[PDB]
């Protein structure tokens, strides 16, 4: 019953910006942490970013730490990723996922419980 | 401890921020044996209520404490030279008296509660 | 078979008792302990 | 990244093991090693979490384990529908978080 | 400050942990002039005793404070969903009332004292 | 809480520094209803005054607290073995009683005020 749908993909020139947005339903959005994970066309999965259930704690991989912003709107059940200064190395399918951390009052969730289908980001 | 108490009252806010311990030390200490005892109890209660606030913001044990609450230009628009170099704390308190119950709410009802939950969530990782 | 009731003067802790019957005084215990996954540094 | 061999294959009805090798700071330090099954063209599905746990709806033919710094996925009773790219990931601290291995394309 | 006081009493422990400042603000403030004065003094003493504990554990100035004392399954075996999502603080307090003098001892008589000596020994290096 | 109270009074300063919570817990709690009430109020005031100092130095919420004030050999010249291993706190208090109003001033009137302004200036960067 849980469905995650990414939008906002496309082709951007190097140095440009793109904002991705993941809509979610079938679960309480505010009760789970969300992550972004990317897969280059010829590579495996790479974790990109993690945001907690309240949208106050954000974590990034060093390769994007100063370029990407992860944000949530828990009233709109919307997760978004603002990608600045896009590099050729950032071409990938970007999936949104439910899980990756949890509140200290919740059981551990160091895994990605649900996945969307993925937005394609092309830099060129 | 009544040495220098309120001596900086006519000084600018900057100059008057280096004497905070002088005033802080002067806040805390048969019908005649009751009324004055009530005054002593009242002084203790007033002290603790301010200490209770300072603690509710994460300013416990501090005389100067910084937070993550932005200053709103609707509260005051004066510069930093017009506040700390050309104004006293009495004038500032009169200027800001209409906003102290808003700022305190932001100190308690927005920040610190969020900070404490964020620290609680960073410590589990 | 039958019951008979009579007025009683009681005590004075009957007139006020009929007004205070819905009130209880409790002491607040603000300090609690509970398990979390939060560990001190 | 984690070390995981490519091109692991089995045979229908048999048992195959996919072995993900990490280091002492990630697989060997925390019991949080997840396995994902990604069919080509689709998003990955979660198959295993923690070390030995399965999400509801996942068949009990997928059994996880860990020893030392090496984690593995055992698939017992391979089906035609099990052909997929399998990935491992592990939690590796607060400075970094999830380290993924290379995908193993499992054929049957 | 009697706004929302104990409103979360029937809420789950998780939901009721976001209102700690609401209850915290309501803990601190001729024979008629003595008995009520004694009550005021008692309230102050009770407040300070809890503050004295919070301080003896390194939880001073905090409403939510984490330590290095593991939870013992002999005290409670319930999960984290059965405590923070399906139980109230009154039910928890009744369940854990037989262990509060053990946990507090571990908070005072084991951790913090060790932590303070360890900090004292790390600061000399 | 009258268990072990002052038991370490005859112990060396080192051994007696591991029992600080034992004494700390014993500091805080009709003419007959006034005099004893005054005593209770006095005890509270004395407690808070010591807590007010500990806070003025950045030692709030701590039983053992280190600072940046050097020890002056004019106050005491004894070694660390002659203080913590071969002396009690009563003997030390008698030896250092002429300097406690100097040290406290250095704790309040030199350090901490400088530390708080330095932290205030590091946080703007
Ligand atoms: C009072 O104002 C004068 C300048 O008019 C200033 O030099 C003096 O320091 C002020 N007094 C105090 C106590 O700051
Ligand atoms: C500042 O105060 C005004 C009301 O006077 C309010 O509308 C505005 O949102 C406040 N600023 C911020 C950043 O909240
Ligand atoms: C702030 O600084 C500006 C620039 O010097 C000055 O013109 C102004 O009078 C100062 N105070 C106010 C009223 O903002
Ligand atoms: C504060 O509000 C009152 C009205 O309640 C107003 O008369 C007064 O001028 C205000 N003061 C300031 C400094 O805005
Ligand atoms: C009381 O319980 C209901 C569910 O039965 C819940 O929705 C409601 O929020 C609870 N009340 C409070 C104050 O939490
Ligand atoms: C938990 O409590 C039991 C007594 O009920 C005790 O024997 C056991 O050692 C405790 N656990 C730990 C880790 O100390
Ligand atoms: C804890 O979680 C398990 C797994 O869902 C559940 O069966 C159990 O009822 C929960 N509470 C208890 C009693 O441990
Ligand atoms: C607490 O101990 C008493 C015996 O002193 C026992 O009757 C009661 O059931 C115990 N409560 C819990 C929750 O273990
Ligand atoms: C008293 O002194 C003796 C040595 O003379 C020592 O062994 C003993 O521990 C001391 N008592 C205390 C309470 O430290
Ligand atoms: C130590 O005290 C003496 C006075 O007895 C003083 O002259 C000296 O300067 C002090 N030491 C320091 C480092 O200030
Ligand atoms: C300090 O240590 C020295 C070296 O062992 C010793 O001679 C002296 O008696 C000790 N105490 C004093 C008085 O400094
Ligand atoms: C403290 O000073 C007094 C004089 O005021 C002197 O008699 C006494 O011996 C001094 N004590 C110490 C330990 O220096």
């Amino acid at each position: 019953e849980v469905q995650l749908v990414e939008t906002g993909g496309g082709l951007v020139q190097p140095g440009g910006s793109l904002k991705l947005s993941c809509r979610a339903s079938g679960y309480t959005f505010s009760s789970f942490a969300m992550s972004w994970v990317r897969q280059a066309p010829g590579k495996g999965l790479e974790w990109v970013s993690l945001i907690n259930d309240r949208g106050g704690l954000t974590f990034y991989v060093d390769s994007v730490k100063g370029r990407f912003t992860i944000s949530r709107d828990n009233s709109k059940n919307t997760l978004s990723l603002q990608m600045h200064s896009l590099r050729d190395g950032d071409t990938a399918v970007y999936y949104c996922a439910t899980g990756g951390m949890s509140s200290a009052l919740q059981s551990s969730k160091y895994y990605f419980d649900f996945w969307g289908q993925g937005a394609l980001v092309t830099v060129s | 401890v009544f040495l220098g108490f309120l001596g900086a009252a006519g000084s600018t806010m900057g100059a008057a921020s280096m004497t905070l311990t002088v005033q802080a030390r002067n806040l805390l200490s048969t019908v005649w044996g009751i009324k004055q005892l009530q005054a002593r109890v009242l002084a203790v209660e007033r002290y603790l209520r301010d200490q209770q606030l300072l603690g509710i913001w994460g300013c416990s044990g501090k005389l100067i404490c910084c937070t993550n609450v932005p200053w709103n230009s609707s509260w005051s628009n004066r510069n930093l030279s017009e506040i700390w170099d050309n104004m006293t704390w009495l004038q500032w308190d009169k200027e800001i008296s209409n906003y102290t119950q808003i700022i305190y709410g932001l100190l308690e009802e927005s920040q610190n509660q969020q900070e404490k939950n964020e620290q609680d969530l960073l410590a589990l990782d | 078979t039958t019951e008979t009731f009579r007025p009683s003067g009681g005590d004075m802790r009957d007139n006020w008792r009929s007004e205070l019957y819905k009130y209880k005084v409790v002491k607040i215990e603000p300090l609690g302990v509970a398990p979390t996954r939060c560990k001190r540094r | 990244a984690l070390t995981q061999p490519p091109s692991v294959s089995g045979s229908p009805g048999q048992s195959v093991t996919i072995s993900c090798t990490g280091t002492s700071s990630d697989i060997g330090s925390y019991n949080y090693v997840s396995w994902y099954q990604q069919h080509p063209g689709k998003a990955p599905k979660l198959m295993i979490y923690d070390v030995t746990q399965r999400p509801s709806g996942v068949s009990d033919r997928f059994s996880g384990s860990k020893s030392g710094n090496t984690a593995s996925l055992t698939i017992s009773g391979l089906q035609a529908d099990d052909e997929a790219d399998y990935y491992c990931s592990a939690y590796a601290g607060r400075q970094t978080f999830y380290i993924f291995g290379g995908g193993t394309r499992l054929t049957v």
